[PDB]
């Protein structure tokens, strides 16, 4: 059956990581006749957000969205990239010590490190980075590093996160089944782990059809007493994540 | 020109001695491997050798290897076409796993054939209801089909 | 009786409930404190997802038991 050939071909008619597009492109998916509730939320969001970056919906969208967000900060901040390149080496050692399979998990790390170093030295331009994030072989190899640290963060902190897993699964079963494999949607627990593991700070604009608090549903992860601005903002629509950008 | 993953895994597959498992790249196609797994001691498959075929698909390691038994075997996890019911070949595959993992897990499957539930089909049901007799049939098929030349 | 609801966000809250209470009513009481609406909430107790139609007594949830709250954020 060439059915999953056509399914995973609908997915592939869009790029992994689109170029920027005005936020009004999101509003144009909707209208007052058939999708009035979504149109309202999008139009509202467009007062704050000027642009959207569509991420392919292939099961990896959340990981790919965070990864794209992080790489964007690091193209604009040489210091932060230095810090991220080093603290990724701390992950390699963490992985191999938390008993992840050695040479395979090491090779994902090595590929990711080399990619960052090549940004740092200037070998890779901005253009070259987006091309790499759109080439399936390379982009997914890079994305695996992020699935791995998400899993590692949970295993590192297992007694703490164990009670938030349902279906009677242990943390290791959850990681093995829902975090480590590719094409697996991310849920809250995974999302919380990646953001903390990656040391980032995210606002999720939770765009659904429901009457909402002024400004729309949103979640800041982490949420703490501090009022630091989020460095990555995601658009969540039911079952899907894209990247969005405040105006100017 | 192969990706880095297949170059590295090929080198490991050639270097690593694994008891009862032999694996070779096809001379023409670098993604194609020929695998022989010895019937483990203390299983109905003892004395037999089982040929398996493994293919690394275009997106490997992001998708699972494809593995099939060529040697006919009476086992709850293997059907008439030699297709293999195994979690790490579909849903619990992750790219942190490797060919070695799959091969070792197929080997352990021969040693512990009874996986609590009937994966497929009439064979599995025969295994839980009358093990002694399923075990005997497996022994016979080993003699009939897995006994070399 | 009092129960606790622990969140991934780092917070624990307390609710006044009856064993008669449905999981729906419990979510509404969480909503009154947090703002998080019921259809955005998943509650877990003893690795088992709590079902909207059911009661606390159905899961033998006791005084000072802790429930775990996650948000509905599943995305590909």
């Amino acid at each position: 059956d060439q059915q999953l050939k056509t399914i995973e071909d609908e997915q592939k008619s869009v790029p992994l990581v689109a170029t920027l597009a005005p936020f009004s492109i999101l509003c144009a998916e909707y209208d007052n006749e058939t999708s009035a509730a979504f149109l309202s939320k999008a139009t509202e969001l467009s007062e704050v957000y000027g642009e959207i970056r569509y991420i392919r919906g292939d099961g990896n969208c959340f990981y790919r969205a965070i990864l794209v967000g992080l790489i964007e900060i690091m193209l604009k901040d040489r210091a932060r990239l230095e810090k991220f390149i080093a603290s990724s080496r701390d992950w390699t050692r963490t992985l191999v010590e938390l008993g992840f399979p050695d040479w395979t998990c090491t090779d994902f790390c090595d590929f990711f490190i080399e990619f960052l170093e090549k940004i740092h030295s200037g070998v890779h331009t901005e253009e070259a980075v987006y091309t790499i994030l759109n080439d399936d072989g390379s982009a997914n190899y890079i994305l695996m590093f992020f699935r791995l640290i998400t899993s590692a963060f949970l295993k590192q902190n297992s007694e703490e996160y164990a009670p938030f897993i349902d279906e009677g699964m242990t943390v290791a079963q959850y990681c093995e089944q829902e975090i480590e494999p590719m094409w697996k949607d991310a849920d809250h627990l995974a999302i919380n782990s990646l953001i903390k593991a990656a040391g980032t700070r995210v606002r999720i604009e939770y765009m659904d059809r429901t009457a909402a608090p002024n400004g729309g549903w949103h979640y800041d992860i982490p949420s703490d007493d501090q009022q630091i601005a989020p460095e990555i903002t995601l658009l969540y629509r039911p079952g899907h994540y894209d990247v969005i950008y405040k105006k100017d | 020109g192969l990706p880095r993953r297949i170059i590295k895994e090929t080198q490991r597959l050639l270097a690593e001695p694994v008891p009862g498992i032999k694996a070779e790249p096809d001379e023409s196609n670098a993604r194609y491997f020929h695998v022989v797994i010895a019937g483990p001691q203390d299983s109905p498959f003892e004395g037999g050798t089982f040929k398996l075929e493994l293919f690394l698909p275009e997106e490997y390691p992001m998708a699972a290897p494809k593995v099939r038994f060529m040697t006919k075997i009476y086992h709850p996890n293997v059907d008439k076409l030699g297709r293999i019911c195994l979690d790490i070949l579909k849903d619990k595959w992750s790219p942190a796993l490797q060919i070695r993992t799959v091969l070792l897990s197929i080997q352990a499957l021969l040693s512990a054939p009874n996986p609590d539930d009937p994966l497929a089909n009439d064979v599995a049901e025969q295994w839980k209801t009358n093990e002694a007799q399923a075990i005997e049939t497996a022994r016979a098929w080993t003699r009939l089909y897995a006994m070399n030349n | 009786m009092q129960i606790f609801v622990k969140t991934l966000t780092g917070k624990t809250i307390t609710l006044e409930v009856e064993p008669s209470d449905t999981i729906e009513n419990v979510k509404a009481k969480i909503q009154d404190k947090e703002g998080i609406p019921p259809d955005q909430q998943r509650l877990i107790f003893a690795g088992k997802q709590l079902e909207d139609g059911r009661t606390l007594s159905d899961y033998n949830i006791q005084k000072e038991s802790t429930l775990h709250l996650v948000l509905r954020l599943r995305g590909g």
